[PDB]
């Protein structure tokens, strides 16, 4: 659905909770 | 436990 | 979850949770994919070794939760089932697979910053995404430790784990595994901990896509033997893999 997947308090307003790097981490670092 | 109840 | 932490306020605003009306109790987790539909695991609804077998009038839906036992005031919606759509393969008798369900919500919830659906994968988005070893995120209010070990939450928990390549999966269980599942969680080489459990069946498994900023639903809490035991995994039912039932269930029955 159109705006699915961003939630109001994180993505849409530019803020990154604690752990949501570690996922972005794995899919990157060898 | 115990749910607390609407309203 | 075991070994997980508490969620922040807002991480994950598609998490639904599914509960009995009378007695009142948690069932499981469950999801919210748009206004008027929520994803859960068939097993929540149907089970008839354990004579579960629960109609739409039986059930209700809490959205935009933390607590577990509070009513959050102006913050949660309760919403009332339409129409519960049990995938028509699953296999309760064997193994889970297709363990999958819809349910139609009496009227469409209104989004706000605690409410809010989650994406469904495209192929694209599965191919890239789904690599033993890249890790998903799970939440759940579901037991903190292995059942019977003896217990839960007071607020949502959320626990980060890897998924694991199919032999491993495979060579971990007797329980016959098929490709409408996926395992994830450490090796015991790994160090690291932390499962799903009981009670957080039907809550997603959810990935940060770095191609566009979303999150996507990949999996649906399934089962597992114990939790968080070294050399044992949690199991997932494949979300994409199942998408062309769930798209079929919604277009036919939608508004
Ligand atoms: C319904 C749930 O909440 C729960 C999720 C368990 C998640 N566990 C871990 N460690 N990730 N699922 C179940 O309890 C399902 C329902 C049927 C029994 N079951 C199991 O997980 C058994 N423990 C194993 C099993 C038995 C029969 C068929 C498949 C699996
Ligand atoms: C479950 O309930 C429905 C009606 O409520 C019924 O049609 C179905 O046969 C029931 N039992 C099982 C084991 O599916
Ligand atoms: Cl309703
Ligand atoms: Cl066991
Ligand atoms: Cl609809
Ligand atoms: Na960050
Ligand atoms: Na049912
Ligand atoms: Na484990």
């Amino acid at each position: 659905e159109a705006d699915c997947g961003l939630r109001p308090l994180f993505e849409k307003k530019s803020l990154e909770d604690k752990t949501e790097r570690e996922l972005l981490e794995s899919y990157i670092d060898g | 436990e115990i749910f607390e109840p609407p309203e | 979850i075991v070994e997980g932490s508490d969620a922040e306020i807002g991480m994950s605003p598609w998490q639904v949770m599914l509960f009995r009306k009378s007695p009142q109790e948690l069932l499981c987790g469950a999801s919210l994919i748009s206004d008027r539909w929520v994803l859960t695991a068939a097993h929540c609804l149907l089970y008839p070794p354990w004579d579960k077998n629960f109609t739409e009038n039986d059930l209700l839906v809490r959205i935009g939760k933390h607590s577990r036992t509070r009513y959050e005031r102006n913050i949660e919606k309760i919403s009332m089932l339409e129409k519960i759509y049990i995938h028509p393969r699953y296999n309760w008798r064997e193994n889970l697979d297709r363990d999958i369900a819809l349910m139609k919500l009496k009227k469409p919830v209104a989004f706000s910053d605690y409410i809010h659906p989650v994406c469904l994968p495209d192929r694209e988005t599965a191919a890239s995404l789904l690599q033993a070893g890249y890790k998903g995120r799970v939440t759940g209010w579901g037991n903190l430790k292995e059942t019977w070990t003896a217990g839960q939450p007071s607020v949502l928990q959320v626990v980060n784990l890897p998924i694991v390549e199919r032999p491993v999966c495979k060579d971990s269980t007797r329980i016959r595994i098929t490709d409408n599942m996926f395992c994830a969680g450490y090796k015991p080489d790994e160090g690291k901990r932390g499962d799903a459990c009981e009670g957080d069946s039907g809550g997603p498994f959810v990935m940060k896509s770095p191609f566009n900023n979303r999150w996507y639903q990949m999996g649906i809490v399934s089962w597992g033997e114990g939790c968080d035991r070294d050399g044992k995994y949690g199991f997932y039912t494949h979300v994409f893999r199942l998408k062309k039932w769930i798209q079929k269930v919604i277009d036919q029955f939608g508004e």
